[PDB]
DNA sequence: GACATGCCCGGGCATGTTTGCCTGGAGACTAGGGAGTAATCCCCTTGGCGGTTAAAACGCGGGGGACAGCGCGTACGTGCGTTTAAGCGGTGCTAGAGCTGTCTACGACCAATTGAGCGGCCTGCAGACCG
DNA sequence: CGGTCTGCAGGCCGCTCAATTGGTCGTAGACAGCTCTAGCACCGCTTAAACGCACGTACGCGCTGTCCCCCGCGTTTTAACCGCCAAGGGGATTACTCCCTAGTCTCCAGGCAAACATGCCCGGGCATGTC
């Protein structure tokens, strides 16, 4: 048999999605949320599709440039894991 | 009357004078607008339009296609820093991203 | 059906000159329309505010000129600047 | 949340949102920080987005009201409309 | 207090042709008293010597008297009576003659009197009228003007006309003259003043 | 002085009004000139967007209430609302 | 011809509505301005005026000081966590920093 | 004039980085820390004279600087606004 | 012999810097260093008194503002001196 | 009239600490009362509000009072009472509470007492003292001044010192200060040239 | 005191011609009477002799007498009785025949009289006439004035008009001329004074 | 009249150190009252305020009073009693506390006495002593001088000496002190030109 | 004759009211924007069934993370010595700020021509008929 | 099977509607020149605080070792998403009509600052007394 180590297959998903454009969320959970937030502003409101396409692709954009910073944390740690504490630092210098 | 001509013909140019000048005289920039306004306006949107179609060009030539979509214009603005910084705040739908990894995390 | 406007001839006329061979799709099409009016926005903008503090009321190429210094980058502005040098010098000239 | 609409975005979609980020390694804490600060960008967002749509007193929010409410936290998106 | 009513100023010569005459005093800064024909005014300071000439045509018969009253210049202020302020009221200057709260005194004559009009509530002094010695030709009266123009609760810078009556025994109008006053510290200069303003 | 209106009368008395016995620095007076100049930009500003985005030529208070919300944190912006609310509803009514 | 009527007085405020009703009139923020927006705007800068102002008298205070200055009013604004949204990146001259030591830095 | 980056003394950087909470400074930190200060201010200057042209002027006033500073998201209070 | 602990005086130095609010860089220098800047842009360009003050504050805010940073950066790393690679991160991370 | 006697005005800070304070207000065209340190003087308007703020190191005990008290700076008029003027005595702008001659009042105190002292002729306005509201750190007081200084038959031009005494429920003196008042039609202008003549 | 009534000053030369004439008398420090015809005035010293020249085209009856009296010369005071101030009445220079208070005495005289008038208080000497001696056109008669012009409380400055009349016995009027006259000490220096100031 | 005595002059300190001492007022022509001290003279104006200061080494009991006199300086005067003149002495200025007479008064004092002493014809002046306030070195007393060093009958040009007295509740000798007094228009002249002719 | 002593006029300061300039509000008239109603129909929401990847779960093993220890250097602290910044002052001129005058420019309107879309007509491709 | 003609789909020509362009007219914003003044620029001298450099000692940083748990990858099982389809109505959009608001223009009152008018005190000259 063959088999790869801890930590092989994550580099080449890394390779794979850096590479493809499409979302690598599920529509039908990402629409609910929306809704489920929405619905505490103000009951009752209705979505066009490409509103909600819209919604996706910031998250998404926002979260990997997140993670960017996040990496960059955790190098300077040394690390090569990603903790909480990192995400929170890279917020915390962005202000927010 | 006399045998007119286009604006955009006068100055050599493919973007329409004319919009640029209502849009100029709306939004609520000015009271007044100069005739050599929108002439330059509609050039300079012309050449920043012209880079980024020629390098996304090229990048799709890299991909193979003869048609540039939205991933090939990500990597255009991306490949030029001059570009990169002035759209430094820019979401491309369906842009992706570029494929960097940090040589700390590579085997060995 | 009523009528609306968009940058999409123009687009695909200057792709014809840089790749003659190139097309564009749709989804393409909409970002460089969003592109065009966010430059668009931004001298407007800007060249409204030099206006202002200048307490002018007329946009000259001289606004815009000083607006697309402060936004681009200098690589970029020098061969904007010469572009729309050359754009109002003929268009005077014609 | 609801039916545990946030734990909608799941665990290996997490994992490939970071693996864009280069992100090699993951710590199993990460997975609900995302989900925090997940929320809160789209709680803003919506919430301007909302703002827009009642003060047309529309009912429906489209892409315009999204784009929008975006731009104004320092963030461009093109291709859907603006 | 307020006067029922304003008394006539309209000047009137009469059967003896009575009219006023002044000395011709310079406009030296702070001289005691000066007369301005140009205004129909006098200058003069408080408590001092402001001689006033009567003319006639012919000698009014003996008994005639010699009257002087104060009345604010501006019509808004006539129905006040002119008096003196509540402090100049109060001070120990009388003479023995004139009462404390009257504007207008006249020095020298033994034979004054002082009049509070029950109806009107004027003040008012009187004398008997003497004709000139053989020579002259005018009578002279040394009135004294017991506060300033300015005083505060009395006159209140307000402008006065002094209105002298000549009347017979008992009273009834013979003639009538008056003329502008003010009571002040620089006569001379607040007369070449009034005189210049003339000019602008 | 030919200088611009500043707002340093108004200022001085709102503080009268809170802590009666206070006084104010020539420099804290300049800040808070700043502060409602930058305040006025913005409301302004969004308010001028909406319209725009509207298609509506008027600005009314609407959408100045409307920008306040966008632009303050919630606390404050109710508290606004609250009192700019009254102000206009005064006003109408007297 | 009725005896006027000062229109800040008529809304109970003090910031001059007819001051506003110019300057959103001018710098071409609109088109057209209706009567009752410079009486929404005034009282809302009149409120956020009157809360910085507030609290920079209790910093100054504090400091047994009787005249606000600018250091009070950067206090006011950091200890207030809407006004440090609102003027977050907002730099006020000698302003000074909070008195903030990390837990790390302490002696031990 | 040459040089006046040194101006930039070692102990101003310490005094600067005290304020921030800094307590042990490396001795790498120094330079550094000039050439992050000097972009900084380059880049400021740079708006600031560009506006100066624009007016035709020959002098650089501090409204000049208070627009080159607030556009990059830096509103300046007290110097005027 | 009397001489203090290393660091006791940098706590000492930390408290008055932050609790004072004057200019930390000597004026004339900082003045110098604005001029041989600009006039590599423009010579004979002048300078008002103010503008010249205008500068300088915001230098300095810029400056705290990045050390503030760069210490919580060489923190996360569970150091106490600062190096450059942690200005050199919060930077980054702030996508200067 | 005259007094048999002087009031004492040495400054006497006493077991309180007792002190004087004043509003910064400035020296401008259109000021009603303004205070010079450099003179230790006031500088007000006939019947305008005149605050005076009480400082003390330590709280007086309750029933404690505080009286003002005027007179004249010039020794040899020491020993006249000052008063309002014939004038202003004699006008109806009396508050219901203050007697007609009396040259300094209290506005909005209830619990104000006016003393025309037998022993001594000297009138005097007393209040109870109360220690600072919440968030101040000192008490204030509104006075006001009925006369000007230069009115006739009352100050006459005469400088005047206030004295303020704090002092028990039986009148017995706790502290006590004095501050030279001038009221007058141009609080501003007076008060700018008075500290531009401390340099000749 | 006041009088009742003012003595006539008018010029009248009467059926005898009556005029007044003075002697040349120079200007020098020493001089203790002289006399100015440009100002119709006499400068004396107190209590020294003063000649005054009766003058007439014909004799007046046996019987006919002279008097002299004063009268202030501004005609304000004219009322006033001139009288010796409080001083030099109250001291011992009485000559056994002028009363303590009269201003104006005859020397050399012992026909004299001195009247105090009781209708008039008015004070006046009185002497018989006589016809000029061998060699002169006129009768000298020798005055005395017994206070200075400037005694404080007497003439108090005011100048004077000395008016002698020529009388016959029952006191009527046969002719009257007046002079001024200063009193003084140094009527040279005072002389000389008035009459340069009369080129001025 | 002659008095049967002569006051003693000599000064005298006694057991409470007793001084006078008299203000830094300048020579301005006018200057109301000023003091001498290379004369140990006062020059003052008539009946105006005379400042004199009393310096003591310790306060003298209750019941002391202060007496003030004139004598004249000359020899050869110094028993005539030193009066008003008898033109100010007939005037009307009492200020219902002074008799008509007496040439010093003292102003301000209710507590005020005058004495005609039945001995030895003095006129003096008496008031109640005063102790300063602690931080006050003296206590100020005003005179005034009811004549001119010039008036006849009275001073008659004679210079006098003010003597001051300090006295018990019985009018026991406790000090004394004195000082040269011209009673004059022009204080300020006069005090330049005495202190320029210390020099010829 | 020289000096000594008092009053009036002139000069300056002290003390209050009137006149001039700028700003804000109130009233009246004209055109567009905003508001309301009726109608059309596209898009969103909701529901169904089937197919299939993705997600969830559990196990085993290895690398990374973590904690502790030791060595040497880099930094901090303090002393003595040196330099320049800050302070205050002096001198010179360029440019900023404001005003006045005149022109060319831009806004506005009407008329004409071309472009884009729609309707009608023509050409090519696919189908039917003739050689 | 090859060639010619007809209908449908795609392209071209004409008309309609809209946008752009051209030309004419009107009113002002911007450009230009000028003037006055303020601030900036440049230089000097003095006083002292800050900066520089050197020396000594210690706390920190860096590298290494050892231990354990957490994360990765694999295989199996279950759940939910995705795809295509169908139906119903609400909301958004378009067109048409009516009323109110804001903008523009003209006129009146109030608010804020400067100048003048008038009273009080001291000095100079002249007038008068003394030696």
């Amino acid at each position: 048999p063959h088999r790869y180590r801890p930590g092989t297959v994550a580099l080449r998903e890394i390779r794979r999605y850096q590479k493809s454009t499409e979302l690598l969320i599920r529509k039908l959970p990402f629409q609910r949320l929306v809704r489920e937030i929405a619905q505490d502003f103000k009951t009752d409101l209705r979505f066009q599709s490409s509103a909600v396409m819209a919604l996706q692709e910031a998250c998404e954009a926002y979260l990997v440039g997140l993670f960017e910073d996040t990496n960059l944390c955790a190098i300077h740690a040394k690390r090569v894991t990603i903790m909480p504490k990192d995400i929170q630092l890279a917020r915390r210098i962005r202000g927010e | 009357r006399a045998k007119a001509k286009t604006r955009s013909s006068r100055a050599g140019l493919q973007f329409p004078v004319g919009r640029v000048h209502r849009l100029l005289r709306k939004g609520n920039y000015s009271e007044r607008v100069g005739a050599g306004a929108p002439v330059y306006l509609a050039a300079v949107l012309e050449y920043l339009t012209a880079e980024i179609l020629e390098l996304a060009g090229n990048a799709a030539r890299d991909n193979k296609k003869t048609r540039i979509i939205p991933r090939h214009l990500q990597l255009a603005i991306r490949n030029d820093e001059e570009l990169n910084k002035l759209l430094g705040r820019v979401t491309i739908a369906q842009g992706g991203v570029l494929p960097n990894i940090q040589a700390v995390l590579l085997p060995k | 059906r009523s009528r609306k406007e968009s940058y999409s001839i123009y687009v695909y006329k200057v792709l014809k000159q840089v790749h003659p061979d190139t097309g564009i799709s749709s989804k393409a099409m909409g970002i460089m329309n969003s592109f065009v009016n966010d430059i668009f926005e931004r001298i407007a903008g800007e060249a409204s505010r030099l206006a202002h503090y200048n307490k002018r009321s007329t946009i000259t190429s001289r606004e815009i000129q000083t607006a697309v210094r402060l936004l681009l980058p200098g690589e970029l502005a020098k061969h904007a600047v010469s572009e729309g040098t050359k754009a109002v010098t003929k268009y005077t000239s014609a | 949340v609801l039916r545990d609409n946030i734990q909608g975005i799941t665990k290996p979609a997490i994992r490939r949102l970071a693996r864009r980020g280069g992100v090699k390694r993951i710590s199993g804490l990460i997975y609900e920080e995302t989900r925090g600060v997940l929320k809160v960008f789209l709680e803003n967002v919506i919430r301007d987005a909302v703002t827009y749509t009642e003060h047309a007193k529309r009912k429906t929010v489209t892409a315009m009201d999204v784009v929008y409410a975006l731009k104004r936290q320092g963030r461009t998106l093109y291709g859907f409309g603006g | 207090p307020l006067s029922s009513s304003v008394p006539s100023q309209k000047t009137y010569q009469g059967s003896y042709g009575f009219r006023l005459g002044f000395l011709h005093s310079g406009t030296a800064k702070s001289v005691t008293c000066t007369y301005s024909p140009a205004l129909n005014k006098m200058f003069c300071q408080l408590a001092k010597t402001c001689p006033v000439q009567l003319w006639v045509d012919s000698t009014p018969p003996p008994g005639t008297r010699v009257r002087a009253m104060a009345i604010y210049k501006q019509s808004q202020h006539m129905t006040e009576v002119v008096r003196r302020c509540p402090h100049h009221e109060r001070c120990s200057d009388s003479d023995g003659l004139a009462p404390p709260q009257h504007l207008i005194r006249v020095e020298g004559n033994l034979r004054v009197e002082y009049l509070d009009d029950r109806n009107t509530f004027r003040h008012s002094v009187v004398v008997p009228y003497e004709p000139p010695e053989v020579g002259s030709d005018c009578t002279t009266i040394h009135y004294n003007y017991m506060c300033n123009s300015s005083c505060m609760g009395g006159m209140n810078r307000r402008p006065i006309l002094t209105i002298i009556t000549l009347e017979d025994s008992s009273g009834n109008l013979l003639g009538r003259n008056s003329f502008e006053v003010r009571v002040c510290a620089c006569p001379g200069r607040d007369r070449r003043t009034e005189e210049e303003n003339l000019r602008k």
